[PDB]
């Protein structure tokens, strides 16, 4: 299950 | 970070972005968020995007270390002393500080201020990501509480943005995206993860018809995660 | 790290490289350097490999900051402040430091009680490549007595190499691969660099058939990395 | 040019 990875602007 | 300039700040964040030097980032957006005043569109971006590097480190970390005593743990597995435990522990200690440290910047005093729908649902779902990283090393009488805890703030965030942004929204389709990850591996309720990314994805999707070619992108890249997890668990 | 276990030290250096926790993983081995003790091969391997990828995180990203610093000092460019130069000379400050420290570990005292040529050669090919670091980011008075203080390291390390080590030797091999890029990118001698890299492959090479398959791997390995260089500088 | 990676145990 995957979250938004949110790692990058 | 008190006698640095809140330009300078951010402007160190971007570099330290480019260098992928994510802890002195999330430091210079702390800093940044403590000079008092709001925050941008494109700051809030850089705050989330530095926490969000540092503490994926710490889980990917711990997930590691918690796997390796989970197997001296067995049967038939060898003595190998306290090690692995309390080096699990130092890592699980700082990943808890590094979550308290962004809980702190939201309650003090960026969502209070935050009155516009995209920064009060942002920071909302940020809140509610750190109370979940907070449960998945949580095991002691406060856990049922801090699942409450990430519950309440998702809860408060979709219930804004189902009343204030369309069903395509970036924010608003991340934050469904993290509830029903949320859903799955926390609280144990898949059929309400399966029914949240459903609905979600299939509401945006009668949506894409207003967008122009690079919302169209956005938002569409975002689907494809909702996507992915149901491939998964369906 | 005084009050913790010399072999809890080792086993959490262990720990962190599989955390890929590689801070972590040189403070419990410079931890373990501390308590007085020689050090074994695995023990100095683990060592090396800590400090190379701490190191090396820092040299990328002060790549990163001194390509953007060199871009904004451009005809042309646009003045944005002291911020570019202020982070790289962090940047820089935090390299430097960490190859102080390496450089005091062996100093105090890996070297002087290190005998045998295996670990006497790895200890001055570490003491070279991290005098090598320094001298990338070299620019003051000391830059050239930075550069031959790697440049004495590496060569007393060759000496040794090439009196009590076959030219397959692994660790004999890497010193020559990391002597010619100190020849190529440091000391502006391409030529020597050349011709180092190209006996050295052909001293190996004449060497191979005394090996078994595990050690033929070992070698072939690095000499493969001597000729991806004369590949990419003839 | 590229020296030993190093990054391995």
């Amino acid at each position: 299950a995957g979250s938004i990875p949110g790692r990058r602007s | 970070m008190g006698s640095m300039e809140r330009a300078s700040l951010i402007q160190k964040a971007k570099l330290a972005e480019q260098a992928e030097r994510y802890e002195d980032m999330a430091a210079f957006m702390k800093g940044a968020v403590e000079k008092g005043e709001e925050l941008s569109c494109e700051e809030r971006n850089l705050l989330s995007v530095a926490y969000k590097n540092v503490v994926g480190g710490q889980r990917a970390a711990w997930r590691v270390l918690s796997s390796i005593e989970q197997k001296s743990n067995e049967e038939g597995s060898e003595e190998k002393g306290p090690e692995v435990r309390e080096y699990r522990e130092k890592v699980e200690t700082e990943l808890q500080g590094v979550c308290d440290t962004v809980l702190g910047l939201l309650d003090s005093h960026l969502i209070k201020e935050a009155g516009d729908a995209e920064s009060r649902v942002f920071y909302l779902k940020m809140k509610g990501d750190y109370y979940r990283y907070l449960a998945e090393v949580a095991t002691g009488d406060d856990k049922k509480r801090i699942i409450d805890s990430a519950r309440s703030a998702y809860q408060e965030a979709m219930d804004i943005s189902k009343k204030e942004m369309p069903p395509t929204n970036p924010i608003r389709l991340g934050l469904a995206l993290n509830f029903s990850v949320f859903h799955y591996e926390i609280a144990n309720s898949p059929e309400e993860a399966i029914s949240l990314a459903k609905t979600t994805f299939d509401e945006a999707m009668a949506d894409l018809h207003t967008l122009s070619e690079d919302s169209y992108k956005d938002s569409t890249l975002i689907m494809q995660l909702l996507r992915d997890n149901l491939t998964l668990w369906t």
